[PDB]
């Protein structure tokens, strides 16, 4: 049986189990190409599935995703209850390797489901934009604002009905928001943000929305004792671009070029899990060169991002040199991605199916150069920075936590495995042919540091560059395309003289091409955590809904949990160890 | 042909007075302070083209300013988000005269592949603009090609020397376009490598 | 502190002013632009163009599908019909304020017309300018693909091309022939 | 009715073919000679599916659903494997000869043939001979004519004879040398000619006013107009 096969996992312990407690009668199994069991649950049986999930022999324990989807122009939902709207939470199991879709059907009236922040804490932020995108009101929840759009917004833009072009644009309201922008700081009260006690002892500073690194440009308001912080709330949404709604917008090929800006250190590592689960809605099975491309150029870009990465926190701490010569490197890694793809930094070169192209006459030349090249500055950096002992007293002991603090707030990637938890997605669920490359997960102690998520992502560092001597000395010679009908676009040549393939092709860059209509996931591990693509089909050519999970949004939610009680300076060091940008954490 | 602001008004420009002026633009081309102000993708290449490998510094624009009354020319390089619009307003406002922008790739030009609910569709929506260079990104060398386009564009533009004497308004030149310019070399073209190559 | 992390401290920042100076004493990486002009590989997107066939016709033939292949929209075009028959753009107009240089109409392009060639100096002053006409794209060569022919393959009658005379195809047969 | 499609139930009109009936309940089967306005004649051999003798049987044949009554109790499959081959083998021998003419063609984007070549799942060709060729007519200043993209559905001769009661348009030839149109160069005499653009699956009748300032069909803006 193919892997991207209609499944309802009616086989999983967690069936059973549900069925055991809550009766046959309690929930519906909907059978998807997700991968994972899908459960719809009653509203009013919800807090006790998920405290039964938490409470299981081996249980899952971290909450990856909640949001929500409108339902009312989904013509094909057969199997499944009546629902104006839904709300989805995806909760994994690592214990288990296993993870559960749970399902809450809502009407248009009644758009309200409890509150899962008791549960899990990462719900706080998940329902904030769920309310903000789609108007479903969280009971119980502490602050439920808008996250992505400012407050003084009127409509929740990813509904059916909300217009995705852009509005006229008038200088009234722009003066009306720089002169609110003015007089925030003289009207500010910290009831709307969730604080208390602002005591006559705690300060309220704003960190700027403008802020000079890679990072970004956000801000954080802080309450402070002296130089103490007391409790922080993340102002986000500044670098909202639409990308979901963008994904109803544009056609399964077009939204590739969207994909790549996700997070644009990561370009065809964003590419990945969008191809992959479009191919799961597909059909389409790669073939094994293609899974190697994949693999190279997902691991030049990690390359990329982690030496960005690296480099930006020992600017942040205070030596300005490396970043130069990190940057000559990432011009190498440039070079060859410029050779392979055409393009610097957002590629657009995955296809659903393949590739857009073959891989130049010399590519190999270039990977050679550049793996002799790499681990000379690699030993140079570290050497010269990264043992130096003002960066490692800058960085020890700076917005630690344990493994309970990391599954409780979703926290993936280098944070999750420096906490002891070796949970890779190249590992534990393999996906594009990651089970034929040896290489090794490096892992933590127990204690997620700054140091120690830094020198994780060294090692990490080390390993992309043996997966990228696995991919230069053994690269399958093949196709760089699937046989498969719905391959978009289909290969060139046949393209340029066979009338099928040109009618394939003239259909599938112009209406686009047709997905048949079913639900598919895929987890990738990105260069900054675990990123995931969760793709609606209603049978059309373009996704019913496009859902994006980032870690970077896990990572600055964790923020106040991890810094509450140190000081500003262990604040912005620690914003130069989480490695997230803003378009990942807005989307 | 020049234009005004305080309209198409000719070139004005005693010969003391003109070379003041050229040695005015002189020093005020060839030291361009930047603003550290980052938005989106477009700035990480923006930092790129800081760096050793592309070494912006030769053209005395690596100072590199934190504050924006210290700094000459503001390249907006990313989008420009509904909430970031009014603090890119705020920013721009904070700087003193002469203030030069560069929109820096295809979000800061018109808004770019983002033609959504909460982008504001190009940074000349709200503040004037000097350079615009196409991209997403821009390469590095196309920021310094914008940097010397800044810097013609700055040569021969005429600007008051002093506030107790002269006229008061600024004279921006109207300048032939770089695709009128470069039609002659670029229709020549007739081949190009394959792309099957390095 | 104590006096052994002091030590380990002054050493750690002695071999750092050693390896900085070190980097001193290395051998330069900068690229002199614009005096050293930047070597970019054969398919490096950049500055979009029009292409001819090897005949000295345009490739074009007004198809439409680059413009609903881009996914910011910005490629306008109309087409034309010559007395011949043969297809081409009665305008080509292309927004590069716009334009995300993706590559997704040279993908989409049935017959290799539209290209995105190895070029990025295209900066302007004016937001009106980076609006590039058919004047401003169409140029004297083929470009990257040099000896395809889109008319060659169609079975449509042109001028210098009657039916039967592409490639894969026989002669009209009527059916008047005597022929059984 | 019942039909049993695929093993689901469905309850149909015992007085329509498989094919109406099969197309009324969302089920989608490829077809060229058929149309709800002119019926059936069982030509392109395209809408097949496997019918079985009742329900506990696995061997079945390839009949026409437009050809096959929606009879009660009717078992019939659509994505059974052998339909599915035969269907693409079908598509794949209208494939032969039809010109590499989608681009310069005015039914691009609104082709029935690109839709059900795109529907069979048929993208790969293992024709490698010649394709034949036939020369246009004048049919006057509505209709451009282009015989090589004919199929030979028979779906013109069929509405402009049987239906509009047309004199001037017919059927001549034999073998894969049929052609379809007048048998001279003139004007189409019938008031209902322009039908033809719609009536064609493929590009071979096409608005020749349309033709002058043409744009595909998702570059318009539509309405519901009188
Ligand atoms: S133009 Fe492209 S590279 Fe620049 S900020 Fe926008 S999406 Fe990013
Ligand atoms: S490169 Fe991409 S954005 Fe630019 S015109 Fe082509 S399809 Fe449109
Ligand atoms: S896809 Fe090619 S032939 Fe078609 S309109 Fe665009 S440039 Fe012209
Ligand atoms: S009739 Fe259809 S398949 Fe034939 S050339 Fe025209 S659009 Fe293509
Ligand atoms: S000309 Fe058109 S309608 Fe007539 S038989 Fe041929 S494909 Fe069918
Ligand atoms: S539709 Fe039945 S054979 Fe043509």
């Amino acid at each position: 049986e193919p892997a991207w096969q209609t499944r309802d996992h009616l086989d999983d312990p967690v069936i059973g189990e549900l069925r055991n407690r809550f009766g046959p009668d309690a929930f519906t199994v909907q059978a998807t190409r997700t991968g994972v069991p899908v459960v719809w649950i009653k509203r009013e049986q919800l807090l006790e599935v998920g405290d039964f999930l938490k409470k299981l022999p081996k249980p899952y324990v971290m909450l990856f995703d909640l949001h929500g989807m409108d339902e009312r122009l989904r013509t094909h939902r057969e199997g499944l209850p009546a629902a104006d709207f839904s709300v989805f939470y995806h909760l994994i199991s690592i214990d288990r390797n296993r993870d559960i879709m749970l399902k809450v059907a809502l009407a248009e009236n009644d758009l309200h489901v409890p509150t899962f922040t008791k549960l899990f804490p990462n719900a706080n932020w998940y329902e904030r934009e769920t309310w903000d995108l789609f108007g479903i009101t969280f009971d119980g929840h502490p602050n439920l604002r808008r996250i992505m759009m400012p407050q003084t917004w009127k409509g929740h833009p990813l509904r059916k009905d909300y217009p995705a072009r852009a509005t006229e644009f008038s200088p009234f309201e722009l003066t009306k928001a720089k002169q609110d922008l003015e007089m925030e700081a003289l009207t500010f009260k910290p009831e709307e943000w969730g604080m208390k006690r602002g005591n006559e002892d705690f300060m309220f500073l704003n960190l700027g929305p403008n802020h000079p690194s890679a990072h970004g440009a956000f801000r954080i308001v802080l309450q402070l004792d002296g130089e103490e912080i007391v409790d922080c709330v993340p102002d986000i949404g500044y670098h909202h671009r639409g990308a979901e709604k963008m994904g109803e917008r544009q056609s399964w090929h077009s939204y590739i070029p969207y994909t790549d800006r996700i997070e644009y250190l990561g370009g065809c590592v964003n590419e990945m899990p969008y191809v992959l689960a479009v191919e799961k809605l597909a059909g389409i099975t790669v073939p094994d060169r293609v899974n190697v491309i994949r693999v190279m150029l997902s691991e030049l870009f990690r390359i990329n991002s982690h030496l960005l990465y690296i480099s930006t926190f020992i600017q942040d701490v205070g030596a300005m040199t490396p970043v130069f010569f990190a940057f000559t490197d990432r011009q190498k890694i440039y070079d060859l991605v410029e050779a392979i793809t055409g393009f610097r930094m957002h590629p657009a070169w995955f296809r659903i199916g393949g590739v857009a192209h073959d891989l130049p006459r010399g590519w190999d030349r270039l990977l050679r150069e550049f793996l002799d090249w790499m681990p000379k500055r690699l030993a140079s950096y570290e050497k010269a920075a990264l043992q130096n002992t003002i960066l490692k007293g800058r960085s020890q002991g700076v917005a630690a936590y344990g493994a309970k603090e990391a599954l409780e707030w979703g926290t993936t990637g280098a944070g999750l495995r420096a906490t002891g938890i070796d949970f890779d997605v190249r590992k534990a669920r393999p996906y594009s042919g990651y089970e034929n490359f040896d290489f090794e997960i490096p892992v933590g102690g127990g204690v997620s540091d700054c140091y120690t998520r830094v020198m994780l992502k060294v090692e990490e560092l080390r390993q992309s560059l043996r997966i990228l001597e696995q991919c230069l000395n053994n690269m399958p010679e093949g196709p760089f395309k699937a046989d498969h009908p719905l391959t978009t676009p289909p290969p060139k040549e046949r393209t340029l003289q066979h009338i099928e393939t040109l009618i394939t092709h003239f259909l599938q860059v112009s209406w686009g091409p047709v997905m048949p209509a079913n639900e598919s996931f895929q987890m990738i591990e990105a260069t900054k955590g675990i990123n995931s693509y969760y793709l609606t089909s209603d049978g059309s050519t373009m996704s019913y809904r496009t859902r994006v999970r980032t870690p970077s949004f896990a990572h600055l939610q964790q923020i106040p949990a991890a810094i509450r009680g140190s000081l500003v300076s262990d604040l912005i060091v620690y914003l130069g160890s989480i490695d997230f940008v803003m378009s990942d954490v807005d989307r | 042909d020049y234009t005004l602001t305080r309209e198409i008004v000719t070139d004005p420009l005693n010969v003391f007075m003109g070379k003041l002026n050229d040695m005015v633009n002189w020093g005020r081309k060839n030291s361009i302070w930047p603003y550290n102000f980052g938005l989106s993708c477009c700035y990480v290449e923006m930092v790129t083209s800081f760096t050793a490998v592309h070494d912006v510094a030769r053209f005395g624009a690596e100072v590199l300013r934190a504050s924006p009354r210290q700094a000459d020319l503001m390249v907006v390089a990313g989008t420009c988000f509904t909430k970031m619009a009014p603090v890119i307003q705020r920013l721009y406002d904070q700087m003193l005269e002469p203030k030069w922008v560069i929109s820096m790739g295809a979000c800061a030009n018109s808004g770019g592949m983002y033609d959504i609910y909460s982008v504001v569709q190009g940074v000349d929506k709200f503040i004037p603009v000097d350079v615009y260079i196409p991209g997403c990104p821009p390469r590095p060398e196309a920021y310094m090609q914008a940097l010397m386009l800044l810097q013609e564009s700055i040569g021969k533009e005429r600007r008051p020397l002093s506030w107790v004497v002269g006229d008061q308004g600024v004279y921006r030149a109207n300048m032939q376009s770089e695709r009128e310019r470069k039609r002659g070399e670029r229709i020549a073209v007739t081949n190009l490598r394959t792309p099957d190559e390095i | 502190m104590t006096l052994k992390e002091l030590l380990v401290g002054f050493g750690t920042q002695v071999r750092s002013i050693w390896m900085i100076g070190l980097h001193a004493f290395a051998k330069r990486e900068t690229r002199m632009y614009p005096e050293e002009p930047v070597y970019l590989p054969p398919r490096y997107r950049g500055r979009i163009v029009l292409t001819r066939d090897p005949d000295g016709e345009e490739r074009c033939v007004a198809c439409n599908l680059c413009a609903v292949a881009c996914p910011v929209g910005c490629i306008s075009l109309q087409k034309a019909e010559t007395k011949d028959g043969r297809w081409y753009p009665e305008f080509f107009r292309i927004n590069f304020s716009r334009c995300i240089f993706c590559g997704l109409c040279e993908e989409a392009c049935p017959t290799t017309a539209i290209q995105l060639t190895p070029d990025f100096e295209m900066g302007e002053y004016k937001r009106q300018d980076l609006v590039y006409e058919k004047e401003d794209l169409l140029i004297s060569g083929p470009g990257k693909y040099p000896e395809y022919n889109f008319y060659r393959m169609a079975g449509m009658a042109i001028d210098g091309k009657d039916k039967g005379e592409a490639e894969n195809e026989a002669k009209p047969i009527d059916v008047k022939s005597l022929l059984p | 009715a019942t039909i049993h499609v695929d093993g689901k139930e469905y309850e149909v009109n015992g007085a329509d073919n498989l094919l109406e009936a099969c197309l009324s309940l969302g089920l989608d089967i490829p077809y060229f000679c058929w149309h709800p306005a002119l019926g059936s004649v069982g030509a392109c051999r395209q809408c097949a599916v496997k019918q079985y003798q009742n329900a506990e049987d696995t061997r079945g044949r390839l009949v026409m659903s437009c050809m096959t009554p929606a009879s009660d109790g009717t078992f019939i499959s659509i994505d059974d494997e052998e339909a599915k081959q035969f269907r693409e083998s079908v598509v794949e021998w209208l494939m032969t000869n039809h010109p590499h003419d989608c681009p310069v063609c005015e039914e691009g984007g609104n082709c029935h043939l690109q839709d059900m070549t795109v529907m069979t799942g048929h993208s790969f060709r293992r024709y490698r001979f010649t394709k034949r060729t036939h020369r246009n007519q004048d049919l006057g200043p509505f209709i451009s004519h282009e015989m090589n993209r004919c199929i030979a559905c028979y779906r013109c001769v069929r509405y402009y004879k049987d239906y509009a009661d047309g004199t001037d348009l017919g059927v001549y030839g034999a073998h894969d040398n049929v052609y379809f149109g007048r048998p001279e160069d003139g004007t189409l005499e019938s008031e209902f000619s322009g039908n033809l653009v719609e009536i064609c699956p493929t590009g071979v009748f096409t608005d020749k006013t349309h033709s002058e300032r043409y744009n595909r069909k998702w570059d318009m803006q539509f309405a519901p107009s009188i």
